[PDB]
RNA sequence: UAAUUGCGAUAACGAACGAGACCUUAACCUACUAAAUAGUGGUGCUAGCAUUUGCUGGUUAUCCACUUCUUAGAGGGACUAUCGGUUUCAAGCCGAUGGAAGUUUGAGGCAAUAACAGGUCUGUGAUGCCCUUAGACGUUCUGGGCCGCACGCGCGCUACACUGACGGAGCCAGCGAGUCUAACCUUGGCCGAGAGGUCUUGGUAAUCUUGUGAAACUCCGUCGUGCUGGGGAUAGAGCAUUGUAAUUAUUGCUCUUCAACGAGGAAUUCCUAGUAAGCGCAAGUCAUCAGCUUGCGUUGAUUACGUCCCUGCCCUUUGUACACACC
C-alpha cells in the first residue's frame, strides 16, 4: 500500500492518436453510425487537428455475407 | 620393427575352439573370426597371455595359443575385470560368462526362447520377426527377411 | 590372402639384389614389386636404412621416398 | 543483445518464414567517492524513466 | 603437324543458344596482314592467343 | 643460453619426456592400465600398451607447466575428441577422469607438481626444475 | 623505457598483437621462438617477413607476438601481418623515412596483405538453408 | 492375450509378406474439388440493397 | 651468403635459401618456362613463393583468377570430392611430395614438369553442343587459352584421383606418375587421352 | 548498378544552378560547401550529391550541359 | 539502373506514395571522454633457468602512470574519390591508383496500390451462426493411444575409407544463458573403467561457470588395401542418470553381436567470396530426450561476372461476345 500510484492525465489533442482515433471509429459505428460518415468524419478530423496525412481501413462484414473492406485516405503518409 | 626369418616353423591357417584361423593376419584379429572375441576382448586377452601382438597369427608357439583359449574361457580367473564380458549375472546360476564359438548361438536361443516361453512381448515380438527395440516400423527395413 | 606376409628368406634375398635402379622407393613401390604388404614393407624402408641403398629425402606418413645409394 | 526467433505464421502453411526480434540492454557503471549528503542528493535526482540506476557502496 | 597461332583483336559477342560462345577476329601472328573470324570455347579478352588447329575456315552463326 | 621448454617443438620434448619418465622405474601405473580405454569416446584402448601412461604423464605435466593451474575436468576436455555415435552426427566427448586424476596424483607423488590453491595442480618448483633440463637435453641431442 | 612499438595483425577474427622494442634480435610467438610455430607446411609463411627484408634487420630489435582468436591458419596470417607491420612502425619512428618506405615497398610488393587487412569475413546465413546462399532443398510434389 | 498373440498363426511377418499389396496404396493425392473454388456453392447471392445499406 | 644472427635463431639452409634466391618448398623459379606460346600469360611462374597457400582474392574479377600461381591453382584443384573440400593443408603437403616425387624421376625442375603437363593437356580445340534443329550436331570451336589451362588442370588431378582410388599407390605418387606421363605426352595418361579424344571428335564434326 | 536516384541528381541541377562560384571540380571542398549551404540529413547523402555535383561541374568545365 | 533508378526524346510542366533516403549490424580511427566488473608498461613481494645485463612465470590492490589492444558514448570517414578508357561524349559502364572500405560497401529491418473464397475458429476471456450442455462434446482421475507395420513419398543423419580410421601428443573461436522467496549456470577436493557419485564453492554476472583449452585441423606413431583396423544397422547381457512412473526398451556408460553400403538409373535441390563445402558450439524446445530449427564462429576452394536454350515471371502490341472477369 503506497509504493504504487495513479494519476490521470488529458493528452495534448487526441487528433494525433491512433488509438484514440480508433476507438472513436469503434464509438462510431457501434454507436449505430454510417460506415462512410463514421470514417470520412474520423478522417476529417485527424486532418484537421493538422496531421499530416491519415488513413482508416475497414474490413470485415456489413450487413451483406460476404466480407469487405475499405481504404479511406487524405494528406500525405510514407511506407516504408 | 626388425628385418625376420623363421623357416617351415609357422603353419598358415590353424584351427582352434572349433573354428578356422587365417595366419599372416596380425594374430589380435585372427582371434576375432572366432564368435564372441571382438578387438577390444581379443586386445586385452592377448596382453593377459603375454604375447607379442606384432606377430601375426602366423608365429605364435602351440603353448602361446593354449594359454591364449585358457584366459578367453576363463577370463574371471586371470583378473579380467566382469565388466568387460558378454554375460554377467547369467538368470540362473548368476555366475559371469564369456560365452564362446559355437556357444554363443545357443546362449541367444536360449534367452530368446526364455522371452517366447514366459509370453513377455519381447518375445512375441521376436517370434513375429519384428523390430525389439521399440523402433517405428512404418518405413525402415522393408527389403527385411 | 593374395600374398606377401612374412619373409620367405628367398624374400630377404630378392629385397637386397632388387634394390637398386629404384630411383623411386617407398611403401607403394615395394608392394608393386610383386611382395611384401604394407606392414613388412615399412620394415624392409626401415632395415634398408640399417645401412645402405635408401637415401632418404622425404619424411612422413603416408609418403617416404628414397634413391639408390651413391 | 536478447533475441527472440519464431515462425511469424501462427499456423503451420506457407514458406517457413523465420522473424528475429531484439531488446537491446545497456549497461554502465560510475565509480565515486563521496560523503552521504551528496549522493543523497545526487541520487534522488536525475532520477529517469527507463534508466535502471543502482547506487551500492562497499568494497566487497 | 601445322600449328597455327592468331591474336585476338576484337571481341565480338556471344553466339550459341545457351550463349557461352563468343566470336573473334584475329590477326594470325606467323604472318599478319590477313584476319579470320574464329569462334572460342573459354573466356576471352583482347590480345589472347589461339591455336587455330586449321588454318583456312571461319563461321559465324551458332544455334 | 639458458632455457625453458616453450624453446622445445612439442613432439620430441613429450617424448624425450616419456622416454625419461620410462626408464626412470618411479612412477605409478594405476594396474588398470593395458585393461583400460582413455575414453568412452574410443574405439580402440592405446597402441604404446605398456607406456602411454608415461606419455600422458609427459604431455599432462607440461600442459600444467605451461600454464597457471588446472584441474581433472579441463584435461578430460582437453584429452577427449570425437566419439562415433555409429550412424548419428558426431559429438565431442569427455575422456576418462581416472586416467587423468591417477597422472596427477602419480606426478605429485614424483613432485613435478602441486595440488595448487586457486584450484587444481601448479607445476612444482622441481617440476620447473625437471622439465627445462630434459629440454634442454632434448636440444642437445639435435646438437 | 627502451624504443618501442606496439602493432597488430588480422585475418578472419583471429587477432596477433606484436611488441617490436630494441633488443638482441628475438622474434618469439606467445611464448616460443618464430621456429616452432607448425601449421609447419605453413611455417615459411611466418619466415616470409624476415625473408623478403632481409634476416640483418632485426638485429637492434626483440620482437613478440600473441595471437588469440581464429583458429589455426587464421592465426598465421595475423602474426604474419601484425610482425611486418611491426618492423615497419618502428622504422616509422625510430629509424628514417626512406628505409621505412624501403620496407613497404619489398613487402607491398611481392605481398600477402602483410601490412593492409583482408576485409573478407563471415556472412550470416539465412532462413530457409544451412549456409548463407546455399537454399535447402525442394521435391515440389 | 500374450498367449492368445504368439499362438495366432495369421499374424508376424512371414504371412504379411506373403500378402499381395493394395493399389490404394500406391494411390495419388486425391484432390477432390478445386476448379470450383470460385463457384459458391450456397445459392444464395447477397443484393444490392443490403451492401448498399452495407457499405 | 653471409650468416647473421641474433637471440632465437634461424637455421641454416633456412637462412641460406631464404635472403638469396626466392625459391619454392626448395625448387628453382628461375628457368622453368612455358613450352607453347600462349600459356604464357596464363601460366603464372615468377613471382615465385614459398609454399602454395595464399589469401587470395582471385576471384573477385573476371581474368585475375590468370595471376594465380600455378602451383597453387594445382594443389586447390586437389582439394575436392566432398570428404575433401576445404583441406587445404592435405592439398599442399601432396604437393610438396608430389614434386620431391616428380625430382626424383629425371630431373627437371619438377615445377617445369608440371608445367609441361599443363601446356600439353589444354584442347587446341573442341565442339558444343549446337542446336541447328532437334537433332544437334555438333560444331567444332577453338577453346580460349584460360579453358585451356584450367581444363588441363581439372583433367591432370581428377585422373589422378580417380587413379589413386581404391589401391595402394597414395594420391601424391599417382598425382606424380599422372604429370610424368604427360609432361611428355604419352597416351599412358588419363589427361592426355581426354584430350586427344576431345580434338578427335572436334575434327570429326568441322 | 550506380546510377543516381532523382533527388541527387535534381539537387546537383539546382545547385550548381545558384552556386556555381564556389564550387570546383573537387568532391572534398564541394563537400564542405554542401554541408554550410544546404540542409540534408544523411552524410551519405549528401555525399553522393556532392560528388555528382562535382561532376557535373567538372564536366559543365568543356562545355555546357542541358537543364 | 537492382529500381517509373536516371539520361534523353517530348503537349507537356512540376510534384507526392512506393524504390531511394531512413534504421540496425559488420568493417576503419596511436584523434575525444574514461575504466579493480577490460587490459598494457614500471615498480615493489617472489619462483625457475642462466648467470654479464638476461629469459619465463607467480602475486583482483603493495603503489605509479597509461588507453595500443577490450568496452560504448560523442564525433570523423566514402561522395563509386583521382586519373584514364567507353558511351548519343548524357545518365552511366569499365580499368588503374589511392583507400578500413568502391558488387545498393557486405548483410539485414522497414516497405505503397491491388489481389487469393491461400492458411489459421486447435494462440487468445477475438468473434457470428450452428451444434452440445449432466448417460456432457463441460472437467477431472486411472490406463492405453498419437511410436502401431506387406509397402509408396519428402526433409534429414552416418557411410562406403589411405586428402583415411585408430592411438598418443599439439592446441585455437564466436553468438548465448544462468537460482527468490529458489534449487538455475557450476569451478575446485575426493571416490569411480565409464556413465556418474559426494563434499564444498563462485555467480542475480564484462566480476563466477568461462580463455566455455569446441570440432574439423596440426604433429609422431599403429594399420596397409583385405567388406580391412572402412562402416556401425540389428541384437544380448550388466551398470547409472531424469522422473510419481522408463514395459512398447527417455537419455548416459561397458562388454559383446559386425548388417547393408565397393560412389549410387530415370530424375532433382542449392550455390558466386570469408561465399560454397567441411567443422563444431550456444540459444529455442527442455524434468528427462536433437539426427530439428535459429544464430555463431573455425578451416576455406574450383567456376561464371555471361546469356535467353530450358523453366518461371513481369512488360508492350493484339483479340475478346469475358467484367462474379477463362474456376
Ligand atoms: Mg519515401
Ligand atoms: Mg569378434
Ligand atoms: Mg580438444
Ligand atoms: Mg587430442
Ligand atoms: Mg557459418
Ligand atoms: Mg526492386
Ligand atoms: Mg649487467
Ligand atoms: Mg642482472
Ligand atoms: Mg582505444
Ligand atoms: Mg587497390
Ligand atoms: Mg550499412
Ligand atoms: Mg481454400
Ligand atoms: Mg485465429
Ligand atoms: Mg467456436
Ligand atoms: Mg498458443
Ligand atoms: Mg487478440
Ligand atoms: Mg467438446
Ligand atoms: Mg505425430
Ligand atoms: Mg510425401
Ligand atoms: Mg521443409
Ligand atoms: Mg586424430
Ligand atoms: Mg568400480
Ligand atoms: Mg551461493
Ligand atoms: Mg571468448
Ligand atoms: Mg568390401
Ligand atoms: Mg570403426
Ligand atoms: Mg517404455
Ligand atoms: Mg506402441
Ligand atoms: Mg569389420
Ligand atoms: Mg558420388
Ligand atoms: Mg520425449
Ligand atoms: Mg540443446
Ligand atoms: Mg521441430
Ligand atoms: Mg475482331
Amino acid at each position: 500500500p503506497g509504493t504504487i500510484v495513479l494519476y490521470a492525465e488529458r493528452v495534448q489533442d487526441r487528433g494525433l492518436s491512433a488509438v484514440a482515433q480508433a476507438e472513436s471509429m469503434k464509438f462510431k459505428l457501434l454507436n449505430g453510425l454510417a460506415i462512410r460518415r463514421a470514417a470520412y468524419g474520423v478522417v476529417r478530423y485527424v486532418m484537421e487537428s493538422g496531421a499530416k496525412g491519415c488513413e482508416v481501413v475497414v474490413s470485415g462484414k456489413l450487413r451483406a455475407a460476404r466480407a469487405k473492406a475499405m481504404k479511406f485516405a487524405d494528406g500525405f503518409l510514407i511506407h516504408s | 620393427s626388425l628385418v625376420v626369418q623363421e623357416q617351415g616353423s609357422f603353419q598358415h591357417i590353424l584351427r582352434l575352439l572349433n573354428t578356422n584361423v587365417d595366419g599372416n593376419i596380425k594374430i589380435v584379429y585372427a582371434l576375432t573370426t572366432i564368435k564372441g572375441v571382438g578387438r577390444r576382448y581379443s586386445n586385452l586377452v592377448c596382453k593377459k597371455a603375454d604375447v607379442d601382438l606384432h606377430k601375426r597369427a602366423g608365429e605364435l608357439t602351440q603353448e602361446e595359443l593354449e594359454r591364449i583359449v585358457q584366459i578367453m574361457q576363463n577370463p574371471t580367473h586371470y583378473k579380467i575385470p566382469a565388466w568387460f564380458l558378454n554375460r554377467q549375472n547369467d538368470i540362473t546360476d548368476g555366475k559371469d560368462y564369456h560365452t564362446l564359438a559355437n556357444n554363443v548361438e545357443s546362449k541367444l536361443r536360449d534367452d530368446l526362447e526364455r522371452l517366447k516361453k514366459i509370453r513377455a512381448h519381447r518375445g512375441i515380438r521376436h517370434f513375429w520377426g519384428l523390430r525389439v527395440r521399440g523402433q517405428h516400423t512404418k518405413t525402415t527395413g522393408r527389403r527385411r527377411a | 590372402a593374395q600374398h606377401a606376409v612374412i619373409l620367405d628368406q628367398e624374400k630377404y634375398d630378392r629385397i637386397l639384389k632388387e634394390v637398386p635402379t629404384y630411383r623411386y622407393v617407398s611403401v607403394s613401390v615395394l608392394v608393386d614389386r610383386l611382395k611384401i604388404g604394407g606392414s613388412l614393407a615399412r620394415i624392409a624402408l626401415r632395415h634398408l636404412e640399417k645401412e645402405g641403398i635408401i637415401k632418404p629425402i622425404s619424411k612422413h606418413s603416408k609418403q617416404a621416398i628414397y634413391t639408390r645409394a651413391t | 543483445v536478447l533475441k527472440i526467433s519464431t515462425r511469424k505464421t501462427p499456423n503451420g502453411e506457407g514458406s517457413k518464414t523465420w522473424e528475429t526480434y531484439e531488446m537491446r540492454i545497456h549497461k554502465r557503471y560510475i565509480d565515486l567517492e563521496a560523503p552521504v549528503q551528496i549522493v543523497k542528493r545526487i541520487t534522488q535526482i536525475t532520477i529517469e524513466p527507463g534508466v535502471d540506476v543502482e547506487v551500492v557502496v562497499a568494497s566487497n | 603437324t601445322p600449328v597455327t597461332l592468331a591474336k585476338v583483336i576484337k571481341v565480338l559477342g556471344r553466339t550459341g543458344s545457351r550463349g557461352g560462345v563468343t566470336q573473334v577476329r584475329v590477326e594470325f601472328l606467323e604472318d599478319t596482314s590477313r584476319t579470320i573470324v574464329r569462334n572460342v570455347k573459354g573466356p576471352v579478352r583482347e590480345n589472347d592467343i589461339l591455336v587455330l588447329m586449321e588454318s583456312e575456315r571461319e563461321a559465324r552463326r551458332l544455334r | 643460453p639458458g632455457v625453458s621448454v616453450r624453446d622445445v617443438a612439442a613432439q620430441d620434448f613429450i617424448n624425450a619426456y616419456a622416454s625419461f619418465l620410462q626408464r626412470q622405474g618411479k612412477l605409478e601405473v594405476p594396474g588398470y592400465v593395458d585393461i583400460v580405454k582413455t575414453s568412452s569416446g574410443n574405439e580402440m584402448p592405446p597402441q604404446d600398451a605398456e607406456g602411454w601412461f608415461y606419455k600422458r604423464a609427459a604431455s599432462v605435466a607440461r600442459h600444467i607447466y605451461m600454464r597457471k593451474q588446472v584441474g581433472v575436468g579441463k584435461l578430460n576436455k582437453l584429452y577427449g575428441g570425437a566419439k562415433s555415435r555409429g550412424v548419428r552426427p558426431y559429438k565431442h566427448i569427455d575422456a576418462s577422469g581416472s586416467i587423468n586424476r591417477k597422472v596427477l596424483q602419480a606426478l605429485e607423488k614424483i613432485g613435478i607438481v602441486e595440488i595448487s590453491p586457486k584450484g587444481g595442480r601448479r607445476i612444482s618448483e622441481n617440476g620447473q626444475r625437471d622439465l627445462d633440463r630434459i629440454a634442454a637435453q632434448t636440444l642437445e641431442e639435435d646438437e | 623505457a627502451v624504443p618501442s612499438v606496439q602493432t597488430f595483425g588480422k585475418k578472419k577474427s583471429a587477432t596477433a598483437v606484436a611488441h617490436v622494442k630494441a633488443g638482441k634480435g628475438l622474434i618469439k610467438v606467445n611464448g616460443s621462438p618464430i621456429t616452432l610455430v607448425e601449421p609447419e607446411i605453413l611455417r615459411f609463411k611466418v619466415y616470409e617477413p624476415l625473408l623478403l627484408v632481409g634476416l640483418d634487420k632485426f638485429s637492434n630489435i626483440d620482437i613478440r607476438v600473441r595471437v588469440t582468436g581464429g583458429g589455426h591458419v587464421s592465426q598465421v596470417y595475423a602474426i604474419r601481418q601484425a610482425i611486418a607491420k611491426g618492423l615497419v612502425a618502428y622504422h616509422q619512428k625510430y629509424v628514417d623515412e626512406q628505409s621505412k618506405n624501403e620496407l613497404k615497398k619489398a613487402f607491398t610488393s611481392y605481398d600477402r596483405t602483410l601490412l593492409i587487412a583482408d576485409s573478407r569475413r563471415p556472412e550470416p546465413k539465412k532462413f530457409g538453408g544451412k549456409g548463407a546462399r546455399s537454399r535447402f532443398q525442394k521435391s515440389y510434389r | 492375450g500374450n498367449e492368445g498373440a504368439i499362438r495366432d498363426k495369421t499374424a508376424g511377418r512371414r504371412n504379411n509378406r506373403s500378402k499381395d499389396v493394395t493399389d490404394s496404396a500406391t494411390t495419388k493425392k486425391s484432390n477432390t474439388r478445386r476448379a470450383t473454388d470460385r463457384h459458391s456453392r450456397t445459392g444464395k447471392t447477397d443484393t444490392k440493397k443490403k451492401v448498399n445499406q452495407g457499405w | 651468403f653471409t650468416p647473421v644472427v641474433l637471440a632465437t635463431p634461424i637455421p641454416e639452409e633456412v637462412q641460406q635459401a631464404q635472403t638469396e634466391i626466392k625459391l619454392f618448398n626448395k625448387w628453382s623459379f628461375e628457368e622453368v618456362e612455358v613450352k607453347d606460346a600462349s600459356l604464357v600469360d596464363y601460366v603464372q611462374v615468377r613471382q615465385p613463393i614459398f609454399v602454395a597457400h595464399t589469401a587470395g582474392r582471385y576471384a573477385n574479377k573476371r581474368f585475375r583468377k590468370a595471376q594465380c600461381p600455378i602451383i597453387e591453382r594445382l594443389t586447390n584443384s586437389l582439394m575436392m570430392n566432398g570428404r575433401n573440400n576445404g583441406k587445404k593443408l592435405k592439398a599442399v603437403r601432396i604437393i610438396k611430395h608430389t614434386l620431391d616425387i616428380i625430382n626424383v624421376l629425371t630431373d627437371q625442375n619438377p615445377i617445369q614438369v608440371v608445367v609441361d603437363a599443363i601446356t600439353n593437356t589444354g584442347p587446341r580445340e573442341d565442339t558444343t553442343r549446337v542446336g541447328g534443329g532437334g537433332a544437334a550436331r555438333r560444331q567444332a570451336v577453338d577453346v580460349s587459352p584460360l579453358r585451356r589451362v584450367n581444363q588441363a588442370i581439372a583433367l591432370l588431378t581428377i585422373g589422378a584421383r580417380e587413379a589413386a582410388f581404391r589401391n595402394i599407390k597414395t594420391i601424391a605418387e599417382t598425382l606424380a606418375e599422372e604429370l610424368i606421363n604427360a609432361a611428355k605426352g604419352s597416351s599412358t595418361s588419363y589427361a592426355i587421352k581426354k584430350k586427344d579424344e576431345l580434338e578427335r571428335v572436334a575434327k570429326s564434326n568441322r | 548498378g550506380r546510377v543516381r536516384t532523382k533527388t541527387v541528381k535534381r539537387a546537383s541541377k539546382a545547385l550548381i544552378e545558384r552556386y556555381y562560384p564556389k564550387l570546383t571540380l573537387d568532391f572534398q571542398t564541394n563537400k564542405r560547401l554542401c554541408d554550410e549551404i544546404a540542409t540534408i540529413q544523411s552524410k551519405r547523402l549528401r555525399n553522393k550529391i556532392a560528388g555528382y555535383t562535382t561532376h557535373l561541374m567538372k564536366r559543365i568545365q568543356k562545355g555546357p550541359v542541358r537543364g
